[PDB]
């Protein structure tokens, strides 16, 4: 656990495992865990970006969800759990296939797994189509690693302030009444 | 047996399911639909049938006149289109399996023969029928 | 496998052949070339069939009549569901496109004498029936490298092209199998020969 | 003949050579890349020369110019006003756009019977052949005037003065060609053209010709 | 041009904040082609975008308090001074005939086209820019050789920086980049102010109003050319 990356000075240039966790963990078992933080990360930013963009008077698509059932954009309702009940069950099932045929995809085409010898949370599938980051150098890509956790952490925690804020009536300080 | 039996059950499975496009005299119990089709269908079939057995044992119909040549393997009648018997590493599990699925399926096919008869329905209704709320 | 020298692997399934059953270890390298050259000719026929299905759905169809005999015109035919129209086609129409077909099969087995089950086989190969693959010698212009790109993006729309004429011929016959509600046309989703 | 890319640096030095479609190294038919570059530079230069000289009737006929010869002895149907150019085409009676017929084919039957050994097999790309002698071919007791050069105005001009005529052919038939097109197109598609002139809204297809 | 080159050019501009590139544009590799390619694509296109801006700021300078041409475009009669009274600068655009929209980028795409073809950059004795060329070059529309001549090039039409020292043309090139950069600055802050009023707090009050999509070359009145009358209405 001591030689991976998302340690950062936040904590004093060292892990941050008060409850023991990593001590169970093998190689395997640490690269199941950075493969569910990754990915964690990366549904928390997505999620917690769309949703501050959708409540907060951003802008958005612009026509007809579904041209046939007669769903607009506007009329979905621009806040988060009422917006995806609206969406129709289609949509919603077309999504979660999608994302299903990518999971299935990632876990059969990225050739040493990332629990059999693998880097954690690496997907050649979907990353940089056009040319971002295929050509920076190896201390700027662990920096911007870094990086990726650490934000993608602060998203989760902003994803799950943005639920209890929907559920709990007033549980978020600084976050409306209605979420 | 074992190949006519394994074609007969997905034919027999199949059949209840899948039609030919306005083929005459369907119904899903096949033991129905036997009479319930065209007899020259089935006369064709068999006259079909009876060319290629003619054919491939011409000169082999007995005891005594198959297997006279020492070449001769049972089963072997040549067909293999595609060549998997060239390949000898898969040829024991193919014959293996061949002889286990072809088992399976004579008795796959009595089975289905036999519940039609029993419930008067088609195979997979009259699973439902069993797999049914009390 | 004996599928590792055969192109085919793709970017999507990492770069390793994708064999999960293991069929292309059963069998010989002849199996294997009939596997090959089965799978290049059903995504040429799915590539076709559904330009010809979105065709059929468009309703742009030739200028003319079908048939002077039966007074069928493609107007007539193109009225109907895409499936329905080899419905209604000439019988006599039906059997000689399926001529036509023929022959070309035919003389794919034929002429091409290094046969594709046949050692040194080159399965998809079919060029060798001298203009009827490439007729304006458009693909003369490329190279050994471009030619083995474009012959990847052929493989890899073809096995695209039938996974999508079997979706959308079972689309309407089986609702809710593709999740898009749109009208897909209606009619059968087998037909047999005349 | 010539090579591809001389042949497009002589047309345009800024183009050069251009081929997106891969014509030019192209097999039609099996009959190999020099035999199949003849045709297609044969039939751009066939494409250009028809194309002016549609062009230079287009413009003079549309601007009602009839022949004082009456035509048709009942009544000249295409000599009629108020018609457009493919409107009179359409107008003249069928043995007249027959016999044209019978003589464009004529004219393209001797194109590829006289050659060297063909256009193809190592030909000049365009160039009519002399017409027989005398009375090699049915009738013909006097001579046929050739369909180039007619009065031999062709010994005037010297080798590489031909070719840069020939080389201001293929341009000035490409030309052409977008020419008539935008006039066709201007006529069946008001405002095609928008930059082009306005035709009358003549709305019939071209390719019919009878 | 190197990264060592472009980290001269910006030192050259701005010695107190120097290079800045916060992006990896200049590190990428764009439709897979080298280094020098990608820095000479984003070399140019700051160098057209400079130059454009600079261009359209005087332009709306203009137009906007009315500097419109005397005399007359369509024979029907339209003059320049009722497309000037149509509204603002992009009013005035959206209100130009169809046909004189088009002529004026098929202009462009014209220059653009001798701008980037190979016989005209090397006639006038340069390589193209993601070849190895000096980025912001035109060539001249005179030893392109074009079959009826031509009186005078874009750049140069009579000589102005003739002869001079490519020393001083180079210290006026970095002239070219700042007031470029400034240019389109302000040109992006008119059109702004324009559409979304009080987002230039400078120009709050003083730039006429728009409701157009300056990102719309056509309007509604050319919806004649085909697939323009849908987009005008799915604009966003
Ligand atoms: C999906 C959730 C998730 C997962 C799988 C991980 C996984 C990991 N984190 Mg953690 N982490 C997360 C969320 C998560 N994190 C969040 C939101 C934060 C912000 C507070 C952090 C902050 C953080 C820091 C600062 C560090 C780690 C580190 C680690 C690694 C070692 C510790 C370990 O074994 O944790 C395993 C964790 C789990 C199996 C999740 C258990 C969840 C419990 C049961 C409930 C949580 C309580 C409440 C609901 C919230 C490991 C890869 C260390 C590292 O990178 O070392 C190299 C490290 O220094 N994480
Ligand atoms: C967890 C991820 C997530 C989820 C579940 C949703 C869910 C939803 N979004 Mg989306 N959205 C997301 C991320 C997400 N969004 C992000 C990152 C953005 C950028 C800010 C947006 C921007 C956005 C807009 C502008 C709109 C929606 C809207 C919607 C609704 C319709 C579906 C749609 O258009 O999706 C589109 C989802 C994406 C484009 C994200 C894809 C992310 C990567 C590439 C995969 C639905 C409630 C509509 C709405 O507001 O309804 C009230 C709408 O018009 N979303
Ligand atoms: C019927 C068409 C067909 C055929 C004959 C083949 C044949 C082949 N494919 Mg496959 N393939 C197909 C469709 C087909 N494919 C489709 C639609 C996809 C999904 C998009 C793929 C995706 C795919 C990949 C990614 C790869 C192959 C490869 C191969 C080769 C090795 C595997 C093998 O022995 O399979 C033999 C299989 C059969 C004889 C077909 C049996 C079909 C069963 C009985 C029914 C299936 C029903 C279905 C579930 C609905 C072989 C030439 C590999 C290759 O080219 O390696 C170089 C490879 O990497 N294929
Ligand atoms: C991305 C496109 C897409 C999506 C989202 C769906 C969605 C759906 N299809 Mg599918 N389908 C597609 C493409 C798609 N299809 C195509 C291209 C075809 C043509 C080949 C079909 C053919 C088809 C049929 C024939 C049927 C469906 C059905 C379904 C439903 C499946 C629900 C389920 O069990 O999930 C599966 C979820 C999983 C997590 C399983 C994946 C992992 C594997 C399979 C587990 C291992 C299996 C092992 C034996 C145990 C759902 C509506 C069914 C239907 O109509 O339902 C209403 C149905 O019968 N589809
Ligand atoms: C190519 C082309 C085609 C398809 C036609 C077709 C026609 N032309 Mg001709 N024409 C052409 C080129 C062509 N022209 C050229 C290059 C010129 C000289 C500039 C003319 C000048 C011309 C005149 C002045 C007239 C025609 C007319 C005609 C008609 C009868 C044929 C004739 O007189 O031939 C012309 C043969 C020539 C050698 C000239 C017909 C519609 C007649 C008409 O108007 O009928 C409707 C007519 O009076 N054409
Ligand atoms: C935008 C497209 C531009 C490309 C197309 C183009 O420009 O089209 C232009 C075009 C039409 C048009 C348009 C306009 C309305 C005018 C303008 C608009 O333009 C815009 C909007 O831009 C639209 C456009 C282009 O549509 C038409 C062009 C037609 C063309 C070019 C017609 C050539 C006949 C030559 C003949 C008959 C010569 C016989 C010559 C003979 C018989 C000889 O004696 C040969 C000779 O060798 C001999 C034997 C001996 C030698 O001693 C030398 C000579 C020479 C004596
Ligand atoms: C997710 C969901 O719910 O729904 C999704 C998924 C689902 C259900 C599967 C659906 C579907 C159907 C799909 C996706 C169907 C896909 C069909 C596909 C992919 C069809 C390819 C045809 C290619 C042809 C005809 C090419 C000929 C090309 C020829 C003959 C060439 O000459 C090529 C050429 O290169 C040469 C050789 C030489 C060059 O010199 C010139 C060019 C370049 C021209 C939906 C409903 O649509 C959408
Ligand atoms: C909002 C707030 O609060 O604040 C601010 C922010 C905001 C909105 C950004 C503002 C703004 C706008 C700004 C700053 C706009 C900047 C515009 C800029 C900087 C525009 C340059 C054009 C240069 C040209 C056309 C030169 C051509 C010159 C050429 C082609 C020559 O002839 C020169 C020549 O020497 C050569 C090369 C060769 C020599 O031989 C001699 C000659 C003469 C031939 C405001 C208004 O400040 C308010
Ligand atoms: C990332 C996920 C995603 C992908 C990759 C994807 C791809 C494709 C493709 C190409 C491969 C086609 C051809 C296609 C076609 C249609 N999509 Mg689909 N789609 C995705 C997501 C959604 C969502 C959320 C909705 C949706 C819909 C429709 C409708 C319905 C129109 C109507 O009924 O007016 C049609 C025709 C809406 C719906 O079904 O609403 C009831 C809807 O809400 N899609 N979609
Ligand atoms: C594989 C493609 C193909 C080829 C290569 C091909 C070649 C030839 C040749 C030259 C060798 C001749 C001389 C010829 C003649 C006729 N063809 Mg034919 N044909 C093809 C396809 C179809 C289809 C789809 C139909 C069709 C028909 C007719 C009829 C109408 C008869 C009538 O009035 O009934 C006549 C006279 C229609 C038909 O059979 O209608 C019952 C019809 O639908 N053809 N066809
Ligand atoms: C060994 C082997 C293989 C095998 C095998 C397997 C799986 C073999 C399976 C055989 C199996 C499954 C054989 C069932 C027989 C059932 C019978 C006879 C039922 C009679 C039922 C009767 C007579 C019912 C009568 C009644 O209903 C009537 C008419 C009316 C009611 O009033 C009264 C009752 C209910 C009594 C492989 C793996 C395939 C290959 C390998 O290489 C070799």
């Amino acid at each position: 656990v001591s030689d991976m990356e998302g340690t950062g000075p936040e904590t004093g240039g060292k892990v941050f495992d008060p409850m023991g966790l990593s001590k169970i963990a093998s190689a395997e078992t640490l690269a199941w865990y950075r493969a569910a933080e990754l990915k964690h990360s990366r549904v928390a930013m997505a999620a917690v970006t769309g949703w501050a963009w959708v409540s907060s008077g951003g802008p958005l698509f612009p026509g007809y969800l579904s041209v046939e059932q007669g769903v607009t954009f506007e009329s979905l309702g621009r806040d988060g759990y009422a917006a995806w009940a609206a969406v129709p069950e289609a949509g919603k099932f077309q999504i979660l296939g999608v994302i299903g045929i990518l999971e299935i995809l990632s876990e059969s085409a990225v050739k040493p797994h990332y629990m059999a010898g693998g880097t954690p949370g690496k997907v050649p599938l979907l990353w940089d189509p056009l040319g971002f980051t295929a050509k920076l150098s190896p201390e700027t890509l662990a920096r911007k690693r870094l990086a990726e956790l650490k934000n993608g952490r602060l998203a989760m925690i902003g994803v799950m302030s943005l639920v209890s804020a929907h559920f709990i009536p007033n549980s978020v300080p600084l976050l409306p009444g209605s979420v | 047996h074992g190949r006519i039996c394994m074609l007969a059950t997905v034919g027999y499975i199949m059949q209840e399911f899948f039609s030919l496009p306005g083929y005459p005299g369907y119904t899903p119990n096949p033991i129905e639909a036997v009479s319930s089709t065209p007899p020259e269908a089935l006369a064709q079939i068999v006259l079909v049938l009876s060319i290629i057995e003619f054919n491939s044992n011409k000169d082999k119909w007995t005891m005594d006149t198959m297997f006279t040549d020492p070449a001769r393997e049972p089963g072997n009648l040549g067909f293999d289109p595609l060549k998997f018997g060239e390949n000898k590493e898969t040829r024991e599990r193919l014959a293996m399996a061949e002889l286990k699925n072809g088992r399976l399926a004579m008795i796959a096919f009595s089975g289905m023969i036999h519940q039609t008869f029993v419930t008067g329905k088609p195979l997979f209704a009259s699973l439902n029928d069993i797999f049914s709320s009390p | 496998s004996a599928a590792d020298g055969m192109e085919g692997a793709a970017h999507e399934t990492g770069f390793t052949t994708w064999d999960p059953l293991g069929l292309a270890d059963l069998g010989s390298p002849a199996t294997l070339a009939f596997f090959r050259h089965a799978e290049l000719k059903h995504c040429r026929v799915a590539m076709a069939a559904f330009t010809g299905w979105l065709v059929a759905v468009s309703g742009v169809h030739f200028p003319g009549l079908c048939s002077f005999s039966e007074g069928i015109s493609f107007e007539d035919i193109s009225q109907l569901t895409p499936m329905e129209q080899w419905g209604a086609v000439p019988a006599l129409g039906k059997a000689q496109i399926l001529l036509a077909i023929g022959i070309i099969e035919h003389q794919s087995e034929w002429k091409i004498k290094p046969h594709y089950m046949a050692a040194g086989g080159k399965p998809g190969d079919l060029k060798g029936l001298k203009s009827f693959w490439d007729p304006i010698g458009l693909t003369s212009k490329m190279d050994a490298k471009k030619l083995e790109r474009q012959r990847l993006s052929e493989i890899k729309n073809g096995r695209l092209a039938m996974i999508g004429i079997v979706s959308v011929l079972i689309a309407n016959n089986m609702p809710g199998a593709i999740p898009l509600p749109i009208a897909f046309p209606a009619g059968p989703s087998l037909v047999l020969p005349f | 003949d010539y090579s591809k890319e001389e042949l497009a640096t002589a047309l345009n030095p800024v183009v050069g050579y251009f081929d997106p479609l891969g014509l030019a190294t192209a097999d039609f038919w099996s009959q190999g890349n020099e035999a199949t570059w003849g045709w297609l530079r044969h039939a751009e230069i066939k494409h250009g020369r028809v194309a002016m000289f549609a062009f230079v009737g287009y413009i003079a006929q549309y601007n009602g110019l009839h022949f004082g010869f009456p035509l048709s002895l009942p009544e000249s149907p295409s000599y009629a006003a108020g018609l457009t150019p493919p409107e009179q085409w359409d107008a003249l009676p069928l043995l007249a756009k027959a016999q044209i017929f019978t003589f464009i084919g004529f004219l393209e039957f001797w194109s590829e019977l006289g050659m060297e050994t063909h256009y193809m097999k190592g030909g000049r790309p365009g160039d009519y052949p002399d017409f027989p002698k005398a009375g090699v071919i049915p009738v013909t007791p006097v001579k046929v005037f050739n369909l180039y050069d007619p009065f031999g105005f062709a010994g005037k001009r010297s080798e590489e003065q031909k070719a840069k005529g020939l080389l201001a052919e293929i341009n000035n038939g490409r030309a052409a060609m977008i020419g008539i097109m935008a006039f066709l197109a201007e006529q069946k598609i008001p405002g095609s053209v928008p930059w082009g002139p306005h035709l009358k809204p003549y709305a019939g297809e071209v390719m019919a010709p009878f | 041009e190197t990264i060592d080159d472009l980290k001269s050019l910006a030192v050259k501009a701005n010695p107190v904040v120097g290079y800045w590139n916060p992006t990896p544009l200049a590190d990428m590799g764009f439709w897979g082609q080298s280094q020098e390619a990608t820095i000479g694509f984003l070399r140019h296109a700051e160098l057209k975008h400079g130059r454009v801006a600079m261009a359209a700021f005087v332009g709306f300078c203009l137009q906007s308090n009315g500097v419109h041409f005397p005399w007359a475009c369509t024979l029907e009669g339209t003059t320049f001074g009722d497309i000037a009274a149509a509204g603002g600068p992009a009013a005035q655009w959206d209100a130009l005939p169809t046909n004189a929209k088009l002529q004026i980028l098929l202009l462009i795409g014209f220059f653009e086209l001798l701008s980037e073809n190979t016989y005209a950059l090397a006639q006038s004795g340069q390589k193209h820019y993601m070849r190895g060329g000096k980025p912001g070059v035109f060539p001249s529309l005179k030893k392109v050789g074009i079959p009826v001549p031509v009186p005078l090039d874009l750049w140069d039409p009579f000589g102005f920086t003739a002869k001079m020292s490519q020393e001083k043309k180079d210290a006026k090139l970095v002239t070219e980049l700042n007031n470029g950069r400034a240019a389109m600055l302000g040109i992006m802050g008119f059109v702004a102010a324009s559409k979304v009023p009080g987002s230039v707090p400078a120009l709050d009050g003083l730039i006429a109003p728009y409701s157009g999509e300056v990102m719309a070359p056509f309007s509604a009145g050319d919806s004649a050319l085909p697939f323009v009358e849908g987009m005008l209405k799915a604009s966003p």
